[PDB]
RNA sequence: GCCCGUCGCUAGUACCGAUUGAAUGGCUUAGUGAGGCCUCAGGAUCUGGCGGA
RNA sequence: GGACUUUUACUUUGAAAAAAUUAGAGUGUUCAAAGCAGGCGUAUUGCUCGAAUAUAUUAGCAUGGAAUAAUAGAAUAGGACG
RNA sequence: UAUCUGGUUGAUCCUGCCAGUAGUCAUAUGCUUGUCUCAAAGAUUAAGCCAUGCAUGUCUAAGUAUAAGCAAUUUAUACAGUGAAACUGCGAAUGGCUCAUUAAAUCAGUUAUCGUUUAUUUGAUAGUUCACAUGGUAUAACUGUGGUAAUUCUAGAGCUAAUACAUGCUUAAAAUCUCGACCCUUUGGAAGAGAUGUAUUUAUUAGAUAAAAAAUCAAUGUCUUCGGACUCUUUGAUGAUUCAUAAUAACUUUUCGAAUCGCAUGGCCUUGUGCUGGCGAUGGUUCAUUCAAAUUUCUGCCCUAUCAACUUUCGAUGGUAGGAUAGUGGCCUACCAUGGUUUCAACGGGUAACGGGGAAUAAGGGUUCGAUUCCGGAGAGGGAGCCUGAGAAACGGCUACCA
């Protein structure tokens, strides 16, 4: 998202500790900082060359993946630069010895280096507590 | 009985929250704090006993204070403060300045004297100059383990070169 | 719970403490130390259960105020001292010293050893990494920190300390076939050498491990500790060297010295 | 005191839930330092184990650092002219993380005179030298050098003054200042 | 606060209360043996009846199962240790038969 | 032969019911508001020209 | 190390795996419920076996299988390899 | 250890419930009661109320002894043994008891901290601080004069202790930066003036590595063979970082950097109260370990629709910034937006509900119970608040309100 307003805050938007310097002369306006959260996850090229700023996003921002990384249909696509996806799942009750579709709709942070729409499966890892309902991070869209 | 504490401008009782530190207060715990009862600082006919100290001596000798004198219990027992008791200079050997205390106990008229502290005594100094001296023997100990581990690598790269050299 | 649990309710005590049921109420907590709780074993419990040498617990101490203890070097005197696999317990009487090495079925057995090998002991390399002013340092599964390491010395690899001193001698590498023990679930006691490791990166590498029996097993990394080169060990091993005899086995050579 | 649990903040369905376990000192919150200028008057706190944290009330002097140029310099906060979060920090002139102060800016040109001294705004053998063998990195800003004449320039802080105790801050410079000066005229 | 002492109880019952056959039986059992209370014939029949469910189980064991054999010559063992299960039938096939 | 319902006697259970009925617990508006904690002041004394307690 | 990977259900094996409980081995608590002891000589100054095994099964982890049952793929070619 | 039997009819076969029957780590009660072993027990109702007594104190050679204390011995005329009282330190956050609240809570298995605190134990770690033969009062116990019906109440007055309280010296070398008095004009370099421990705060920089090379602007480093060249040059960990670590300019009512104690006492001359020096105790910063804690991922709760819509009044879902925390986070505030759960049962209600390891009942599948010996959680008549501290929203701690 973030809809092409660079400086839309009250404050102005920045990373931290990433300084230019006007004195010098540059190509580029902007040191910018990244790095590859690691597992396989490719840094998206949007992301690199992306003009956002975003403090919770996986390979701009300052946020680490680790512990589960789950997959999910996105179901909401309504709240800002957060969506919630629909995991689906089947319980085995035992006495009957049969299965009963389940689900459960949990809220994950979404960088604007990925474009999203509701119905795309995706992968989101667990992240340090950003909000108080999401837990995860989306880092790869399979759809 | 109730006691009353400096500083309340009060003529009547009143309850208040003491901690440590403060007057008509012994707490019984760490952090211990109890609201009890003090009386004001303003003197009225209620008080049943008033305490006083005098500041300036009248015409004539009171009844048992301008004429007793008792003394203090104890002497002192810093050196420094033996030195300071007696005007004295800071190489007079206090150890001969310390007041005894000759008592008995039938015919055995002994003299007990106080374990002055803080003083400068040959196994004092003996520890000062043990650990200025262990303090610069470690800290050249560990110059020492940190050139021999810098040879280490400044000798690791023989192999960082001669298998570069080599192959 | 407002802070330290200080106690330790029979039947919360680990199991290969042998500890019997009915003996009152309360097991030794052990200490905080160099060992995790659960992956120790007190001087009490070895001095009174394993050597039977006091009686009482009451005993044991007044055993141990006379400095006739000592555990991988200095006297060590705390009854509830958390001593650990692989630490040396020396005794100034009886001449005697000891190594704390695990069986197969996964309890510590007492292992007497010579005064030779009491002077040196390994330990598996648990965190390295640069401290003060750019040195750097070792952490191991003993739970004491040696600086000025080798540059090869990477983490997971076994080491030779000298116990006299502090520094290490020799230092063995986690890499494909060199002498294990397996300290970890209950597969703890078996030794085998390696077999080969699955990274699976983001977490808990798992360790292949091969005895010398041509019997496998798996085992998490955490758990395997390297000692060596097959066949041969850098420590004195217990009897049987940890080789898995299946329960028939035991008990059909159980009832094979049969004859008294 | 104040709670930073969830017990409360009723769950993401909408449903309330009980209360169960009152509340525990590792849970507290503490109120804020508000701090304001002049007079340094900094309190301990004793945080969880010891860990003595300094709430700042009234502070004067701040540690500024100008990065273009890598120094540091002590000046007196004159002010605060705006804050993000809000506005009424700024009418009170509160002291906060983010916050955009004024300072003093006689050090920081006493040092440049000192350096290059190339009488910025509008004799020594040994100083001639230097300060040519400097020239070329003299010409700074069109929008940091006029402030000098005001003799009061735009930083910002980037210390927890309600946490530390200390109120430091960086001059601010680029598009930085370019986003905080549209932002003052355009408002006022 | 201390360990619980285990117990267990060692007799079980015919739940067809009044069955004059098997009563009789039982009686004549009891004053053939020199039995005092019919319970001490109940407790036989309930360590039969679990040493028979014990094997019974294991012979629905694939054949040489490893555990079948080691509590199965184990069991054959004490019982003719015993001495209750003839040295011919030390197979387990005639311990559900005991 | 069986058998149904009103009507009448004894006993029990539950229902509807004026009393804007009563009681016990869980929340909560509005109003009043203890206490400790933080903070602006204070300054009995008590000591370090201008700071501290 | 680099570059890229259609998604699932199921089943196998394994790790992770507290003790007591339970199933269960050994041991003759005088039997037994129990307990984890105990058994051996030179019983004069010691010798010696133990304190098993099983069990967790829903979920997560790891691994083999590719039947069964789904999902996606090239049709306005905006396809596939180069 | 896969079983049934009595009761509808004149008789019959069914459906079907009742009764029979067996067991219960399932309570009570009735009658009866000799031995061994084993040995639960005021849970249920009333987390209702409690007389009394007891349930938390603690000293080593090794912080403090002038008891006007015992003991007298014994090198000890400063102290020296033994030691009440009192200070200091530590502990009193473990233990034990109960199940009231608690239904996505707790709990269980499985995860996370690259998301924090961590007494202690254990291992490492400090030449740098500008009277040193060692700096300061102000106090208990004690003495003595007192008050009150009354308590582990205490006041006024006079002494004296320290590892309490409050301070304040020190140490090699070395190298690197800054200024730079002079001198002389070039390619430019110099005497010596300061600075530079760690810890806090901020800004900047390093922290390489996906296979190879050049040109140039601004500065500018070693070696000159004065065209010039610049020469092999170093790199830690993770899957993963702004990590570990390091450098630069500064900041701080300025953290630590031993004014401590026991047992011995010796070398070594240039004989200075010189210089030295053995074992081990308490402490002390920072890192590590261990005992922890705090949050935390995934999935799993009993009955209920005579509960279908629920969540923002007064945060409900997200964003930004800040504040607060030990630290992440609507934890809280400001601004902005309009989100969030739900027939795959949300939301609400009920529970004679703490959760779990587990118990009972033996074809199997199930059914039913767990207050209660182990683990976790919660609480101490009901609430709230808080001091001490490493750790308590503690209650055999305090403060307030209600009873
Ligand atoms: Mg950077
Ligand atoms: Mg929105
Ligand atoms: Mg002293
Ligand atoms: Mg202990
Ligand atoms: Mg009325
Ligand atoms: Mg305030
Ligand atoms: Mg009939
Ligand atoms: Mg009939
Ligand atoms: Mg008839
Ligand atoms: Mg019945
Ligand atoms: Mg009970
Ligand atoms: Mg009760
Ligand atoms: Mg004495
Ligand atoms: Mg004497
Ligand atoms: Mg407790
Ligand atoms: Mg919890
Ligand atoms: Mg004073
Ligand atoms: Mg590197
Ligand atoms: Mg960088
Ligand atoms: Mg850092
Ligand atoms: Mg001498
Ligand atoms: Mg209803
Ligand atoms: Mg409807
Ligand atoms: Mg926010
Ligand atoms: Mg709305
Ligand atoms: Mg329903
Ligand atoms: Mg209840
Ligand atoms: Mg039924
Ligand atoms: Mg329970
Ligand atoms: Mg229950
Ligand atoms: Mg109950
Ligand atoms: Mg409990
Ligand atoms: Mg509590
Ligand atoms: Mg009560
Ligand atoms: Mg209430
Ligand atoms: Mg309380
Ligand atoms: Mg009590
Ligand atoms: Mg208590």
């Amino acid at each position: 998202s973030t809809e092409l307003t660079v400086q839309s805050e009250r404050a102005f938007q920045k990373q931290p500790h990433i300084f230019n310097n006007p004195k010098v002369k540059t190509s580029k306006r902007t040191k910018r900082w990244y790095k590859n959260a690691g597992l396989g996850f490719k840094t998206p090229k949007t992301a690199i060359e992306g003009s956002y700023i975003d403090k919770k996003c996986p390979f701009t921002g300052l946020v680490s993946i680790r512990g589960k990384i789950l997959t999910g249909t996105v179901v909401s696509t309504k709240m800002h630069r957060t969506i919630v996806i629909r995991r689906a799942y089947l319980h085995y009750i035992p006495k009957y010895n049969r299965y009963e579709k389940r689900h459960k709709n949990v809220p994950v942070h979404v960088s604007p280096a990925f474009r999203v729409q509701v119905g795309d499966i995706v992968t989101v890892g667990q992240c340090r507590p950003i909000s108080k309902t999401v837990r995860f991070n989306v880092v790869k869209v399979s759809a | 009985g109730f006691p009353m504490k400096q500083g309340v401008l009060l003529p009547t009782r009143i309850k208040l929250l003491l901690t440590k530190n403060v007057s008509c207060y012994r707490p019984r715990r760490d952090g211990e704090r109890k609201r009890k009862s003090v009386r004001g600082a303003i003197v009225g006919p209620d008080l049943a006993v008033l305490a006083l100290v005098i500041v300036k001596k009248g015409e004539q000798e009171l009844e048992g204070l301008t004429d007793t004198t008792v003394p203090k219990r104890l002497g002192p027992k810093r050196a420094n403060n033996i030195r300071k008791f007696f005007g004295l200079s800071k190489e007079d050997d206090v150890r001969d300045f310390v007041i005894r205390r000759e008592v008995t106990k039938g015919e055995k008229t002994y003299t007990k004297a106080p374990k002055i502290q803080r003083l400068v005594t040959p196994q004092r100094l003996q520890r000062k100059r043990h650990q200025r001296a262990l303090k610069v023997r470690n800290a050249q100990a560990q110059r020492e383990a940190a050139a021999e581990y810098a040879q280490l690598l400044a000798k690791r790269l023989s192999e960082r070169k001669a298998e570069k050299a080599e192959i | 719970a407002r802070g330290p649990k200080k106690h330790l309710k029979r039947l919360a005590a680990p199991h290969h403490w042998l500890l019997d049921k009915l003996s009152g109420c309360y097991a030794p907590r052990p200490s905080a130390g160099p060992h995790k709780l659960r992956e120790s074993l007190p001087l009490i419990v070895f001095l009174r259960n394993r050597l039977k040498y006091a009686l009482n617990g009451r005993e044991v101490k007044a055993i141990l105020m006379q400095r006739h203890v000592k555990v991988d070097g200095k006297v060590r005197t705390d009854t509830t001292y958390p001593a650990g696999f692989m630490d040396v317990i020396t005794l100034d009487a009886t001449n005697e010293n000891f190594r704390l090495v695990y069986d197969v079925k996964g309890r510590f057995a007492v292992h007497r050893i010579t005064d030779e090998e009491a002077s040196y002991k390994l330990g598996k390399v648990k965190k390295v990494q640069l401290g003060k002013k750019g040195v750097p340092y070792v952490v191991t599964h003993d739970g004491r920190t040696i600086r000025y390491p080798d540059p090869n010395i990477k983490v997971n690899d076994t080491v030779k300390i000298d116990l006299a001193s502090g520094k290490i001698t020799d230092f063995i590498k986690f890499d494909a076939g060199k002498l294990v023990y397996v300290t970890g679930g209950r597969n703890l006691g078996r030794i085998g050498t390696i077999v080969h490791k699955e990274r699976h990166d983001g977490g808990f590498d798992l360790v292949h491990i091969k005895d010398s029996l041509d019997n496998t097993f798996v085992t998490r990394l955490n758990n395997v500790f390297v000692i060596g080169e097959q066949g041969k060990p850098y420590i004195s091993l217990p009897k049987g060297k940890g080789i898995k005899l299946s329960i028939a086995e035991e008990r059909d050579r159980r009832r094979a010295q049969q004859g008294l | 005191g104040i709670s930073r649990d969830s017990r409360h903040k009723r769950s993401a369905t909408g449903a309330k839930r009980a209360q169960f376990r009152k509340k525990r000192k590792f849970e507290l919150g503490r109120q804020p330092a508000n701090t304001k200028i002049g007079a340094k008057r900094i309190h301990s706190v004793r945080t969880r184990g010891g860990n003595k944290k300094y709430r700042a009330l009234r502070i004067e002097t701040g540690n500024f650092s100008w990065a273009s140029e890598g120094i540091s310099k002590k000046t007196r906060i004159a002010g605060v002219v705006y804050h993000p979060s809000n506005n009424e920090l700024v009418r009170t002139n509160t002291l906060t993380k983010a916050a955009i102060v004024q300072i003093d800016a006689t050090p920081f040109r006493q040092w440049f005179e000192a350096h290059y001294g190339q009488t910025l705004g509008k004799k020594s053998k040994n100083a001639e030298r230097k300060w040519a063998a400097r020239a070329a990195s003299a010409k700074i800003e069109s929008s940091v050098e006029s402030q000098f004449s005001a003799g009061r320039l735009y930083a910002c802080i980037s210390s927890r003054p309600g946490q530390s105790g200390r109120c430091d801050g960086y001059i601010l410079e680029g598009e930085e200042l370019a986003f905080y000066l549209r932002r003052l005229t355009a408002k006022k | 606060p201390r360990a619980p002492r285990t117990y267990s109880k060692t007799y079980s019952t015919p739940k067809r209360p009044y069955e004059s056959s098997r009563l009789d039986a039982e009686l004549k059992l009891a004053g053939e043996f020199g039995l005092k209370n019919k319970k001490e014939i109940y407790r036989i029949s309930f360590q039969l009846s679990k040493i028979r469910r014990a094997a019974r189980d294991l012979l629905t064991r694939d054949e040489k199962d490893p555990k079948r054999l080691f509590e199965g010559n184990a069991l054959i063992r004490r019982l003719v240790r015993v001495g209750v299960l003839s040295e011919d039938k030390k197979k387990l096939d005639y311990v559900l038969a005991l």
